[PDB]
Parts: structure tokens; C-alpha cells; sequence
RNA sequence: GUCGGGCUCAUAACCCGAA
RNA sequence: AGUCCCUCCCGCUCGGGAGGGAGGCACUCUGGGGGGACUGCCGGCGAUAAGCCGGAGGAAGGGGCGGGCGACGGUAGGUCAGUAUGCCCCGAAACCCCCGGGCUACACGCGCGCUACAAUGGGCGGGACAAUGGGUGCCGACCCCGAAAGGGGGAGGUAAUCCCCUAAACCCGCCCUCAGUUCGGAUCGCGGGCUGCAACUCGCCCGCGUGAAGCUGGAAUCCCUAGUACCCGCGCGUCAUCAUCGCGC
């Protein structure tokens, strides 16, 4: 019986994956992957079992528990989790090049996160200021 | 089948038009006149929006509880134009969502756990859970990917 | 006093009521009853305005 | 059956228009005033105005001759606690005008700060007027 | 009516009053002078292996320093 | 309205949008050809990962160059047809997912009014909207005088992207079409070379006034 | 049975050798201690204008302290808990003992 | 010609709107 | 998360879910210590120096990214109305308290913003996903009453334990269809509340009614190079009550 568990992180969303052998039934936070919205949210999670094949994808059951962020952080995190679990599973090198060309970030992350902010009109950004007058 | 595996608001569709065989749902004498809150302009335009409330309410019990009126005023709020000044948002009121809970537990379907809030029955879970069933069985004719559920 | 309600047994008396500098008077009549007495007192003179002085323009400075 | 112009309570109303949003055209009665008394009425708010017939007219006058009575609730008429009589009480078009004229001079006759504010054709709730409220031309230095 | 393309070789500087001007030599691929190389000045950023399409192939920029 | 089987759809290939595939799509131009994106993809977005590298949008599915395009406002500091064009608060900044329905709308519509794959006539309009030759400006005597130059490619296809954008913004502003229908027919248009497209007028005065400035 | 052990401080090497002298102290005898927790630093931040008067651009100060903090859990034993309850902590250290 | 606004450290010149 | 027990649901149970308890520290997280990047490796330009340009590998590549720390001086720049201080003045008032006013006035010129002029929308019902901070002169779940604003009781919390706390922009379905309108919400009438010793001058909130200018802006002119700008809400300061602001998320 084996499980094997794998994480995502996008912009203060993190997403904890666990993999077995299955029948293809893919949960997020309970709910059914088929049934995501919206459509853009639901296209970046299917990517890499698309990627992977039918023979692969239905081999298997994967949940995923995801918290923080907002709606696409929340759809990119679980996106990494899922195609480092796919990797470290099936153990095969074309599956893993195939990542790779596709999509780097799938396998290396993103590590971009939000500039602190500054005086001069501060609650809209680091770097927006105040219009500037001199007469 | 369960209430997770079906879209909230067809459910909700479903849910109120099967509540009206309940006789211990009925609408306030106040209905008719009322809005739903502070943050909103205008009435409800349709007839029968009670049934609509008290099955939101329902499933937000079935799937949240135990939860009490301040935290649901908290979620049925939203945002408010407030003329010439910035949006903001606001709390709901609650003698709708007291009466809904009032009537739900006089039909059997939800139960109060005392300095907790209310709770879903056994007899509510099987309620929801068979109509998200034949919800789900219609489902799947057109999406056969829900089969492997 | 400017903050005392008119009632209805202050009604017919004459009472002199301060407005910063001096006591104006105020004749207390039915249609009064329920409003404070400093509402017949202004505090504050009708402005009219004189002729702009320098600066009051880009061009006058 | 169809008519293009129907007249309610003294006014020419649309036929095309939704009756709830065709009601609106009486000075005094907003939209959700005009789905309460649709409602009460027993009338479909969104049917077409011009479907009306003489009985629903004469109903719907009646209705708006004393809302209250007819159980729309006390705090949804635009002159609660009449001054003169002390009742709740709902006006529309002259008489609503003439109350509203009435209050007013009414003010100005004890000479009361908002009296003498409306007098002077100047803000009465407080507001500041040194820079905005301005209705002119420029004076020149 | 259509153009002839030509195939940017080297790059030589930057130019213009406010420097939004390259100048580069171009060989032409197509049409009566194919083969020859001449120097134009382009507008935009530009890299070797660029290929114009010049509307005519008779005008030649002046060598900048 | 929408029916159940298109508001829950699932794809099983690697095409554009899991609706349409680029295989046949041609680009005739010789100059434009390496900077038109069409290497197989599902999801257009990329996350905005190219614009830090210098010539890094060339490898960017056109597709979401488009989407990009008309995330925008308009008319903010310079007119379209007479106009300043501004939006604002209900402006389409930083609004990807409506943006994305938007050309979905529109190449469904361009699909159904021509029968023809829709990237391919987005591929003509683009190549129909592109100037080959522009301008710079020098100084003279307090008087400003034009001379002509040639365009790299990159702009040739970043002009012609801000174009079909600009015309499709004004065409729905402050009038009973729609934003989807607008930038179906500005498409359409601009493919067949009618003077009615704003990117074609557009491209074709460009290029009088290069050539009656050499 | 159980003791509860809390400290706190604004110097982390300090708190540090008292957790480590608690440790050699359970060390020392057949009694299991449970390791130093960390608790979340409390930080406390105030952002204050730096010019006295009004005139010339507005410059900010962002000055902070930082608290730290540990827990121990340790089964109350007279032979342990004597050692325990007769060490000295620095001055800069608050020490705060419960029987659970 | 009058009044108001731009440009300038400021004034003159210059630009815009209005009656 | 995997594992054991108990209870309740579903297509009646081969299978699929949800609570609770035993149990564990795997995973997330918290916070002490350590590793990692050096123009180190490869190919060019320059001199064979200093360096520069382009490649591999890599989480990260050339001050890796964002901040704190501002030399000798000048600016008779601002501040004696934060506190310290020389001289000159008042010293039965220019010192100390109490009451009522004023700083909130309004033909008009200007700065910085908010809300709009609508479909790249307005309304009505339904469905989603945060982070920073703060709490005993306080935060208040949970129950009851009220149409709303609000009212009556009150668990837990001196806090990784309890609470503020189920954000909005976004998505689904229906009405409106280019109109000064179902756009806009200024202005005003009547009524209901809260804080406070006090609400007229001169506070904030709610219900019904009322419905101004505005249909994209001359000459000019501002901010911004990446998780940046635009768009969207939220926390803290101030604070008895009051945020179109400041600082942050
Ligand atoms: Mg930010
Ligand atoms: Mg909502
Ligand atoms: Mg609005
Ligand atoms: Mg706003
Ligand atoms: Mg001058
Ligand atoms: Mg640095
Ligand atoms: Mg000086
Ligand atoms: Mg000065
Ligand atoms: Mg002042
Ligand atoms: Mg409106
Ligand atoms: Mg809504
Ligand atoms: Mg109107
Ligand atoms: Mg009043
Ligand atoms: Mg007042
Ligand atoms: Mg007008
Ligand atoms: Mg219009
Ligand atoms: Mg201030």
C-alpha cells in the first residue's frame, strides 16, 4: 500500500497532496476536480495529468488539501503539488523532460511575493506617489 | 452521493423547490415588505425567495456547523454603495436567519448544542443527501466523467 | 441655557437667551414647543462681502 | 384588453412599462413602495401596465388613499406621526407639496435657524461652505 | 507592390535625437540588386537574423560615426 | 441559457483552449514568421514570466499577446476616433478571467460567421495590420519635420496587436454592441483589407505619410 | 504530575542557556522532559514622524522590540524539582512555573 | 478692449477659455 | 496522512462520505543552529591587468531582491506653539480657574482627492478564496427580541488555546437594452436610534419619500520598469462618539 505526499506553495497558498493507487477520482478540498470554477481555474489544475495520459491518469487517486491565497494561487499551488506527486510516482525520465519543455515552474516553483510598501501614499504602493504640484 | 459532490447552487434550486411540501415552512407576515440587509437598495424580486433562504441556510448548516446568527449575518453581508463616499462592507440582519433556524428546527432538520449553535439531524443529512443523489444521477447522463465518483 | 428643550408650560413668558456676547430675547410661541433655545439665538452675523483684496487672484498677487 | 396610456390616480402612466416601474412615476412613490402596494394588491409586479382593468385601478387608488389600513406597515409611509393629527399618514403629488411647503414656513414663521437658513436659499444640515456649494461668477480683483 | 525582404548581418550603432534609431547592414534576399549589401536605419529593438521588408532598395543611410 | 455540458467542460488534448488546433495555421510573411507563437498549449497564461528577459515575449502564445492586449482601459492619455476613453473603476485592468471570455466569445463568433479556423484569421488580420515603414522626428527653426525609416518585426506585430485592441475598444463604447461582437468584426475586417477596420485605415496612413517624407 | 515551564526575554542567547541549564537539570535524573517549545516572537512596532515641526518632506521612523519566548514540560518530581526551582535566571528573564 | 486660467523663481512677451 | 474503535448518512452497500475518541510529529507551521553563489566553471572583447559581453548547471547569477545606516560643510532654510535656554517685556495681569461663543462664516481664485457621466454596466436571488495587526478603561462567541439601526442576558480570553473573522473585485441564473434611463445620488421633508455631563450653533447611524450638475473634459500637466503600474477590499493610529486621511496588509 503505498502513499506518497507532496507540497505546493504560490503567494501565501500551500497545498499538501497524497497519491495511491486508484480508479482516477482527483478531490480539491472535498469537491470533485471536474468540477471547478472557473473554466481558467479548472484548465491550470488538469494540465499535467492531461500532460501524463490516460493510461497514467486513471491508475491512480490523488487528494489534495489546499489553504490560504486566493482563487489562482490556490490553482497554481495545487498544480506543482500535483506534478511533483506524478514524478516521484511513476519514476520515469520522459514524464519528468516532458515538465520540463512544457512548463519549468511545474517542477521548480515560483518564488515571487508581494514588494513592502512606502511612505509617500502608502496604502497603494512601494512605489505609486502622490501627484506632484507647484503652483 | 453527497452534498459535496454536486454544485451548490443547483442544489440550493432543488432544495427550495423541494421545501415547499413542508408545511412548517412558512414565510413571516412581514415578508412582503422587508429587504435583506443594510447593504442592499431594492426588494426581493422574486415571489417565493423565503424558500430560496431557508435552503441556503440549510446547507450552510450542513456543511459549517455548529454556527450561530452572528457569523451567518457575517456571510449573507456584502458591499455597499454609500453615495458620494467608498463602498464598504456590512453585516446582514438577523431576524430572518432566527426565524429560518426557528422553522428548520421545528421541522426536525437541524438541532441546537447548547453555547454552540445548531447542528444538522440525522433525518436533514439524509434529506440533502438523497436529493444531491438524484441531482447527481441526472448529472452524470451529461458529464460522464462524474461516473467515477 | 442654549441647550434647554422648550416645554409646553414656558409658553407666553419672554426669555433672554446668550449668544455669545449678548442676552437676545426670545418670545416663546406655541409652534416652538420641542426645540432648543439656542435655535433662536444666532451666534454669527450675515456675511457681505466687500470688494477682493490682493492675493485673491493668481493675477492680484 | 391592451391599452397604451392608463391613467392612475390623476397620472398618465406607460403600458409598455412593468407596473412596478410604471408606478413610479407618481410623485411620492419610489420602487419599493410600488412592490409593496403591487403586492398587497395581489397584482404581479412585473406584468405590463396596460393589462389593468377598471377594478384593479379603483383597488389600487383605494390602496394608496390609506396604505395603512390596508397592512402596509407603519414604518414604510413617507409622513409617520402627521403634526396636526398625529397619525401615519401617506401623501402624494399637491397635497404632498403643500405639507412639504407647510413645514417649511412653518419654521420660518418662529424664525428658527433652519427657517432662516432656507430663507437665505443656503445648506441647513450642517455642512461647510467656504470652498465647495459655490453657484456664481468670478469677482475681480 | 509587395516589398523585398533582406536579412540584417551586423549592427552598427544607435542614432536619432532621442537614440530610438538603429542602423544596420542588410543583405537583400530577393529582386534586381539580390545579393547586394546596404545600410539602413530601423525603428524598434532588432537582433541579428532579422529580416525587414524594405519597400524599396534604392536608399542607403548615411555611415554614422 | 448556457447549456450544462459548456459551463462544465473537460478537454483530453493539448490544444488552444481544449477547442481549437493550430496545425494547419500558415504565417505567409517571411519577417513575422519566428515572432507568431503557435507551439501547442491549453491554457493561455503565463503569468506575466516574460517581460523581465529582453526579447522574451517572442516565445508567448499569441493568444495570450490578444488576451493581454485588451486587458486594458483604452483611451487614457491620447484619443481613439475623437475621444478620450476613460473607464476606470469598470475598466478590464487586471481583469484576466473576463478578458479570457472575451476572445473565447469572439472566435466562437468568428467561427460561425466565416467557417474558417479562427487563428488562422486572426493570423490574416495581423499580417493586413502590420506597417513596413514609419517615421522619426527631427527639429529644425522651431519647426518639426518627419524622415523616414524601416520597422523591426517585433514592432511591426506589437503595432498591429495595439491596433486591432484600439479598434475594437472603440467600436463598443457608449453603444449597443458588444465587447465580444466588436472585436469579432474588427478581426473579420481587417482580414479582408476593408477601410472600414481602424488597424487597417490605420496601417495604410502610416505608410503614406513614410513615403511622402523620403 | 506534570510542571508547566514559561520564560520569556529580549535576548534569545540568555533564554537559551536558562532552557539549557533545565535540560542538564532533567538530564541529571530519570525524568522525561519534554523539549523547549518556541512560541511565535511577539513583535511590537511603532512608525513615528521624525521632524519636530510641520515644514519639509515627511520622513518616518519604524522602531521595534522584540519578545521571545520558550515552553518546557516537565514531570513534577521533589528530587528534580528542587534543582529546578533554586536556579536564577538574568535579570532580563521572566520565569513563570505551574503544576498541570 | 474687459474678466478668468495656463507657462516663469517672478514680471513683460506668448498660449487657452469666456462675456 | 497512514492505523484502531464508536455514531450517523448515500445509489442499500461490493463501494463512498461526515463527526468523536484513542493514537502519532509523518506533512504544514513555529524558531534556534547550519549549508548554499565565489565571476567558481566554459567561450569571446580588452592588455596577458582592471573589467565587460554571452553560455551551462542551479531555488537563486553577476550590490541575488526589498529596506536601515546620509562624510567636511552650506542653506541667517523650519522649529523658542514638544521639551532645554540668554536678553526684553507682563507681574493684580500678558499668571491660575469657571460659563457661553469662535477656530465649522461665504459674491469668489487655487492644491490634493472621492463619486460619476453607464453594457469593458445597474438591480435581484445563489456560489467561491486572504494576509497584516489588535483585545481587561477591553474583544465578546452563543441564546432571545426587533423590518432596520439597535436592545436584554452572557461562555471563553491577561491570549499559537477564546474573540475581532464565513472580505471585495470574481463565477451562475433572471429583469433592464443605449435612455438624463431601473445611469448618477447631490439637495431637502417626516419618523426611529447610539455615544456623551451637553448633540441648536456643531456629531455618527437606519426606514419611506425627493431626485441637481454631469453624456469623456481647451491651453497645459503628474506617477510608474515586475508580483511593479492599474483595479479590489481589509488591519492599525487618532478615538467616549466620529475616516473620502496617514502608515501597513
Ligand atoms: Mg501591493
Ligand atoms: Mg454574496
Ligand atoms: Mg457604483
Ligand atoms: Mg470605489
Ligand atoms: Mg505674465
Ligand atoms: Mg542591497
Ligand atoms: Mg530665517
Ligand atoms: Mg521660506
Ligand atoms: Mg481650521
Ligand atoms: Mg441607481
Ligand atoms: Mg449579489
Ligand atoms: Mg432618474
Ligand atoms: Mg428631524
Ligand atoms: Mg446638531
Ligand atoms: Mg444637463
Ligand atoms: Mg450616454
Ligand atoms: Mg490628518
Amino acid at each position: 500500500m503505498r502513499i506518497i505526499q507532496t507540497t505546493g506553495k504560490r503567494k501565501t497558498a500551500i497545498a499538501r497532496a497524497v497519491i495511491r493507487e486508484g480508479k482516477g477520482r482527483v478531490r480539491i478540498n472535498g469537491k470533485p476536480v471536474e468540477l471547478v470554477e472557473p473554466e481558467i481555474a479548472r484548465f491550470t489544475i488538469l494540465e499535467p495529468l492531461i500532460l501524463a495520459g490516460e493510461e497514467i491518469w486513471n491508475s491512480v487517486d490523488i487528494d489534495v488539501k489546499v489553504q490560504g491565497g486566493g482563487f489562482m494561487g490556490q490553482a497554481e499551488a495545487a498544480r506543482i503539488a500535483i506534478a511533483r506527486a506524478l514524478v516521484e510516482w511513476t519514476g520515469d525520465m520522459n514524464l519528468k523532460e516532458k515538465f520540463i519543455k512544457y512548463d519549468r515552474t511545474m517542477l521548480v516553483g515560483d518564488p515571487r511575493r508581494t514588494e513592502p510598501h512606502k511612505p509617500n501614499r502608502s496604502t497603494k504602493g512601494p512605489r505609486a506617489k502622490r501627484q506632484k504640484s507647484y503652483r | 452521493a453527497t452534498v459535496y459532490d454536486v454544485p451548490g447552487d443547483l442544489l440550493v434550486e432543488r432544495v427550495a423547490q423541494r421545501l415547499k411540501e413542508i408545511p412548517e415552512i412558512k414565510p413571516p407576515e412581514w415578508a412582503p415588505f422587508v429587504k435583506t440587509g443594510r447593504h442592499k437598495e431594492r426588494l426581493p424580486e422574486q415571489e417565493d425567495w423565503w424558500y430560496y433562504r431557508v435552503a441556503s441556510i440549510l446547507r450552510r448548516v450542513y456543511l459549517d456547523g455548529p454556527v450561530g446568527i452572528e457569523r451567518l449575518r457575517t456571510y449573507y453581508g456584502g458591499r455597499k454603495n454609500r453615495g458620494h463616499a467608498p463602498e464598504r462592507f456590512y453585516k446582514a440582519g438577523g431576524s430572518i436567519i432566527r426565524k429560518a433556524l426557528q422553522q428548520l428546527e421545528a421541522a426536525g432538520f437541524v438541532e441546537k448544542v447548547p453555547g454552540k449553535g445548531r447542528v444538522i439531524t440525522p433525518k436533514g443529512r439524509s434529506f440533502l443527501d438523497k436529493i444531491a443523489t438524484e441531482l447527481k444521477k441526472e448529472l452524470e447522463e451529461i458529464i460522464p466523467e462524474l461516473k467515477k465518483y | 441655557c442654549r441647550d434647554m428643550i422648550v416645554l409646553p408650560e414656558m409658553v407666553g413668558l419672554t426669555i433672554y437667551v446668550h449668544n455669545g456676547k449678548e442676552f437676545v430675547p426670545v418670545e416663546i410661541k406655541p409652534e416652538m414647543i420641542g426645540h432648543y433655545l439656542g435655535e433662536f439665538a444666532p451666534t454669527r452675523k450675515r456675511v457681505q462681502h466687500g470688494a477682493p483684496g490682493i492675493g485673491a487672484t493668481r493675477s492680484s498677487m | 384588453d391592451f391599452r397604451h396610456i392608463v391613467r392612475v390616480a390623476g397620472v398618465d402612466l406607460d403600458g409598455n412599462k412593468q407596473l412596478r416601474w410604471a408606478l413610479t412615476a407618481i410623485k411620492g412613490v419610489g420602487i419599493n413602495f410600488a412592490t409593496m402596494v403591487c403586492r398587497v394588491a395581489g397584482l404581479d409586479p412585473f406584468m405590463k401596465a396596460g393589462y389593468l382593468t377598471d377594478e384593479q385601478v379603483k383597488k389600487i387608488e383605494e390602496i394608496l388613499q390609506d396604505p395603512v389600513a390596508h397592512g402596509i406597515p407603519r414604518w414604510a409611509v413617507n409622513r409617520p406621526k402627521d403634526y396636526e393629527t398625529g397619525r401615519d399618514l401617506h401623501l402624494i403629488t399637491a397635497k404632498l407639496d403643500m405639507a412639504i411647503r407647510e413645514d417649511i414656513m412653518r419654521l420660518r414663521r418662529i424664525r428658527a435657524y433652519r427657517g432662516i437658513r432656507h430663507e437665505l436659499g443656503l445648506p441647513v444640515r450642517g455642512q461647510r461652505t467656504r470652498s465647495n456649494f459655490r453657484r456664481g461668477q468670478t469677482v475681480g480683483v | 507592390d509587395e516589398g523585398y525582404p533582406a536579412e540584417v548581418i551586423e549592427i552598427i550603432g544607435r542614432t536619432g535625437t532621442t537614440g530610438d534609431v538603429t542602423q544596420v547592414k542588410v543583405r537583400i534576399l530577393e529582386g534586381r540588386d539580390k545579393g547586394r549589401v546596404i545600410r539602413r536605419n530601423v525603428r524598434g529593438p532588432v537582433r541579428v537574423g532579422d529580416i525587414l521588408i524594405l519597400r524599396e532598395t534604392e536608399r542607403e543611410a548615411r555611415e554614422i560615426k | 441559457a448556457k447549456p450544462l455540458s459548456e459551463r462544465f467542460f473537460i478537454p483530453h488534448e493539448i490544444k488552444v483552449m481544449g477547442r481549437w488546433s493550430t496545425e494547419d495555421v500558415e504565417v505567409r510573411d517571411p519577417s513575422l514568421k519566428p515572432y507568431i507563437n503557435l507551439e501547442p498549449r491549453l491554457l493561455p497564461h503565463t503569468h506575466g514570466r516574460h517581460a523581465k528577459k529582453h526579447f522574451g515575449k517572442a516565445n508567448v502564445h499569441i493568444v495570450e499577446r490578444l488576451i493581454n492586449k485588451i486587458m486594458r482601459s483604452g483611451g487614457s492619455h491620447y484619443k481613439v476616433a475623437g475621444h478620450f476613453m476613460r473607464r476606470e473603476h469598470r475598466s478590464l485592468n487586471s481583469k484576466k478571467v473576463k478578458a479570457y471570455e472575451v476572445v473565447k466569445e469572439a472566435f466562437k463568433i468568428i467561427e460561425k460567421r466565416t467557417g474558417k479556423n479562427p487563428i488562422q484569421v486572426l493570423v490574416w488580420a495581423i499580417e493586413n495590420a502590420a506597417p513596413r515603414e514609419d517615421t522619426t522626428s527631427v527639429m529644425f527653426g522651431g519647426i518639426r519635420y518627419h524622415v523616414a525609416v524601416d520597422i523591426s518585426p517585433m514592432r511591426r506585430l506589437d503595432v498591429a496587436l495595439r491596433n486591432i485592441a484600439l479598434g475594437a475598444s472603440a467600436k463598443c463604447y457608449r453603444t449597443k454592441m458588444s465587447f465580444a461582437e466588436a472585436l469579432a468584426e474588427e478581426i473579420i475586417l481587417a482580414a479582408n483589407k476593408d477601410p472600414k477596420s481602424y488597424a487597417y485605415s490605420k496601417k495604410l496612413e502610416i505608410e503614406r505619410i513614410a513615403e511622402s517624407s523620403r | 504530575q506534570k510542571a508547566r515551564i514559561k520564560l520569556a526575554s529580549t535576548n534569545v542567547r540568555s533564554l537559551e542557556e536558562v532552557a539549557n541549564q533545565i535540560k542538564q537539570i532533567a538530564e541529571r535524573t530519570g525524568v522525561r522532559m519534554s523539549g523547549p517549545i518556541p512560541l511565535p516572537t511577539k513583535r511590537i512596532r511603532i512608525v513615528t514622524r521624525k521632524s519636530p515641526d510641520g515644514e519639509g518632506s515627511a520622513t518616518f521612523d519604524r522602531w521595534e522590540l522584540r519578545i521571545h519566548k520558550r515552553l518546557i514540560d516537565i514531570e513534577a518530581d521533589e528530587r528534580a524539582m528542587r534543582q529546578i526551582m533554586r536556579i536564577r535566571v538574568p535579570e532580563d528573564v521572566t520565569i513563570e512555573i505551574e503544576l498541570i
